[PDB]
């Protein structure tokens, strides 16, 4: 008598031909989309600058 | 209900052991043509007829 | 196994979480961030990762990772696979009731939704670890526990980045979902860089390049024998060449027209005269999702059985269940006896033509299990005939001359059936391309021609 | 298959138009048949089928 | 029994996807070309995205490490 | 009509803030009053908020 | 060589209809 999935619960996520694992906002830490796009590129350019540095301290 | 018989047999190759038939309220004419024991008739709707 | 209500109640506020949108996203929006999501995938996709004494050792999943979305020895080493791991379970369980769940409730799913985010969170954490024990990238002896540490960091800020990512494009910013625009990313990128490669490699003639079409046009420019120029092209070994290159486009080309099956159920409007319709169902109802729950399966049921090989290879159970050998000319450990050598796909066509026996309980296995999983996958999911028969309702479509019990009736005659035969013949087509072999897996050439499909029919709609 | 021009059966003998006419009258009554159950644009090939079957009933 | 049941089960599911392939309906040649080009332009688009940037990249790889 | 499009552009812009406010102010509402309910109650809402949608959507689709 | 053999057949084909469309296509109307 539950449903099987948020799909028959009406609620939308994952059907047969998509799996998807997100349909509501829980009471997280609450971030913008934009955020993670600028949190992102802050990984790239950390890891970038961590070849770098060492690079030049190899040099050294 | 002769008509019927001899146009199933020539148009489908079917045999029938009778065929009932009523003209409907649109004025139509419909034919229940119940086949031979030996004969399958969801065959041959599904080959004949693309009924499924 | 179902707790209470649930066991992660705590840590719920310590998970981040991108915000839904406020307001119907516009289509040109959509795309935007599909394709920022996209060239930041490619950008970690291809950036190498850090501590790498070597590049040579022994990869668990060297079979899998293109068909994963994941590339040795870069940020996306972690690929999608906790997150298909976790989505999997969890759907798995909830839809087969096995956990304590009530997806009724919006606290509850919440709930579903932070547990799924939060134990992909921790398969990333604990393959990065098995990864870095392992040393893909050279021992840890000679790595040094100063190193490891800051490896483990990289992975797991690259996998909480994808989940990210993901999140994103799933709460309706992107189009479709993360783990299937990547899968196809990888799988598109990587095959047409076997195409066009310009890169060059010393082989016993000299400088030699690695694409098949560049392969193509030097032989014959640079060769006045245009006979043993295409002898060469066509047929080169351990290189691309143009019969991958006709594997590849037969496939697509097959992969395209069985997809075009679906069976036409006619339906019809119930508050406007005439109107006539029809309802599809496609022969590949569940399209590459059985694939998918099989490639993670096989994942994880790889990766146990190369860590289990690395520790206990005398005891009997780990070699019954699967023997990895290190054979001659690579370092690379395959599968070459046990239930996970028949469950493991063949090499190519000649290989396996040299074990009749293996090829047919893996050709068994590929179909049976395709098709369970698809089964399985139509009642997990919404669905299911019943659900089907339900949407129709609510979309007030009837069949002429039929109630609604006759609809549901033939709904039961067609979906399960269309599932199951699906999953079979998706399986057949999946075995049948990585036979012949084209640029990559023949597998991942279908996974990216039914991905496009699905984003195709998304952008249709939109 | 599909729609008989004229010109083409002014050349044949009555039993070749009746062989076609018959032909046409079975893809024509099958069409109808076919139809009822599937959806074939070809719905509207029963006006060909019909307007051939009347020619080489006049040419006859 | 147990012998022919084995089979049975395999061939009844055989003649439920025969009868399901049967009656659906194949693409024509007109369906078949348009949805290969979409497809074809979504693949050469994606692929075409991922090979310059990874061909930009390599370069600087190289140049990085 | 210099003048009606300089107080056009003004009257858009705030009307665009005001707009943002309320729809905010509508997800709170409908977060706060469905979280409480029952689960047939919250079963119910879902369905009655799909099936408006859908009359809306039928609605404007049936016109001419 | 059946490698061989698959080659000349394949390129006989495939040269033989592409020469064929572009007459059809272009040619013919010369
Ligand atoms: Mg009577």
């Amino acid at each position: 008598q539950r449903p099987n999935s948020t799909r028959a619960a009406g609620a939308g996520g994952s059907s047969n031909t998509m799996l998807k694992l997100y349909t509501d906002e829980s009471p997280g830490l609450k971030v913008d989309p934009v955020v993670v796009l600028v949190l992102s590129l802050v990984f790239i350019f950390s890891v970038v600058a961590l070849h770098v540095i060492a690079k030049i301290t190899r040099k050294f | 209900k002769a008509q019927i018989k001899q146009a199933l047999k020539k148009l489908y190759d079917i045999d029938t052991v009778k065929i009932n038939t009523l003209i409907r309220p649109d004025g139509t004419k419909k034919a229940f043509a119940r086949l031979t024991p030996d004969v399958d008739a969801l065959d041959i709707a599904a080959t004949k007829l693309g009924l499924v | 196994s179902l707790r209470f209500l649930d066991l992660v109640k705590p840590f719920v506020p310590f998970l981040p979480e991108v915000q839904q949108p406020e307001s119907k996203i516009p289509f040109n929006q959509k795309l935007m961030w599909t394709g920022l999501t996209l060239l930041i995938f490619l950008v970690m996709s291809q950036m190498p990762l850090y501590g790498i004494v070597s590049s040579d050792s022994s990869d668990p999943l060297y079979w899998l990772r293109m068909m994963m979305a994941s590339n040795r020895g870069t940020l996306m080493e972690l690929g999608i696979t906790p997150i298909i791991s976790s989505g999997m379970v969890f759907q798995l369980l909830a839809g087969t009731h096995m956990i304590d769940v009530n997806l009724d409730l919006k606290s509850d799913r919440e709930l579903y939704q932070s547990a799924q985010k939060l134990f992909a969170l921790i398969l990333s954490v604990g393959t990065a670890t098995v990864y870095v024990f392992t040393g893909l990238y050279g021992p840890p002896s000679e790595l040094g526990a100063g190193i490891v540490f800051l490896l483990i960091l990289q992975l797991v800020l690259a996998g909480m980045i994808v989940i990210l990512l993901d999140e994103l494009l799933q709460k309706g910013y992107g189009l479709g979902s993360g783990i299937s625009l990547f899968i196809a990313t990888n799988i598109c990128e990587s095959i047409m860089w076997k195409a066009f490669s310009p890169t060059s490699i010393n082989t016993g003639r000299g400088p030699e390049y690695e694409g098949a079409v560049i392969a193509l046009f030097h032989l014959l420019m640079t060769w006045p024998n245009k006979q043993r120029a295409l002898q060469e092209a066509f047929y080169r070994q351990n290189l691309p060449n143009i019969m991958n290159l006709l594997a590849t486009i037969v496939v697509f080309a097959a992969v395209i027209y069985l997809q075009g099956f679906r069976v036409e159920i006619p339906v019809k409007s119930s508050r406007q005269r005439g109107a006539r319709g029809s309802y599809p169902v496609r022969l590949f109802y569940t399209s590459n999702m059985p694939i998918m729950l099989q490639s993670t399966l096989s994942s994880n049921i790889f990766l146990i059985s190369q860590m289990l090989y690395s520790r206990f290879s005398d005891n009997l159970l780990v070699r019954l269940f699967g023997v990895w050998e290190a054979k001659d000319g690579s370092s690379q450990l395959s599968a070459v006896s046990g239930l996970v050598y028949y469950m493991s796909p063949p090499l190519n066509f000649k290989e396996a033509l040299l074990d009749p026996i293996h090829t047919f309980v893996y050709i068994a296995y590929m179909l049976t299990a395709c098709a369970i999983f698809s089964k399985t996958w139509i009642e997990v999911s919404g669905s299911s005939p019943r659900d089907v028969a339900k949407q129709l309702k609510d979309q007030g479509l009837v069949m002429a001359g039929h109630r609604d019990q006759s609809m549901y009736k033939e709904l039961k005659r067609v979906i399960p059936t269309a599932a199951a035969f699906g999953g079979a013949c998706i399986g057949a087509l999946s075995v049948a391309s990585d036979l012949m072999g084209a640029l990559g897996s023949g597998t991942g050439t279908l996974l990216a021609v039914t991905i496009i499909y699905g984003y195709f029919e998304i952008a249709a709609k939109e | 298959n599909g729609k008989v021009k004229a010109g083409q059966l002014w050349s044949k003998n009555k039993e070749e138009l009746t062989k076609i006419l018959g032909e046409l009258k079975t893809e024509l009554s099958q069409l109808r048949i076919q139809k009822i159950s599937s959806s074939g644009a070809k719905l509207n090939k029963i006006h060909d089928l019909r307007k051939s079957i009347a020619r080489v009933l006049t040419v006859i | 029994d147990q012998i022919q049941e084995l089979l049975d089960v395999p061939r009844e599911f055989l003649k439920d996807g025969i009868q399901f392939i049967n009656r659906a309906q194949k693409p024509d040649r007109r369906e078949f070309i348009k949805i290969s080009q979409a497809v074809g332009v979504g693949f050469l688009i994606m692929g075409a995205v991922g090979y310059f940037v990874k061909l930009i990249h390599v370069p600087l790889n190289n140049i990085l490490v | 009509e210099e003048i009606r499009k300089i107080q056009k552009a003004e009257e858009e812009s705030k009307a665009e803030e005001r707009a943002q406010e309320r729809e905010k102010a509508k997800k709170a509402k409908r977060d706060q009053e469905l979280s409480q309910l029952d689960a047939k109650a919250q079963k119910k809402y879902l369905e009655r908020e799909r099936e408006k949608e859908l009359k809306r959507s039928m609605k404007k689709a049936t016109i001419r | 060589d059946p490698q061989i053999i698959f080659l000349y057949l394949f390129l006989t084909a495939f040269f033989s209809g592409i020469a064929y469309w572009v007459y059809k296509t272009w040619l013919e109307q010369f």
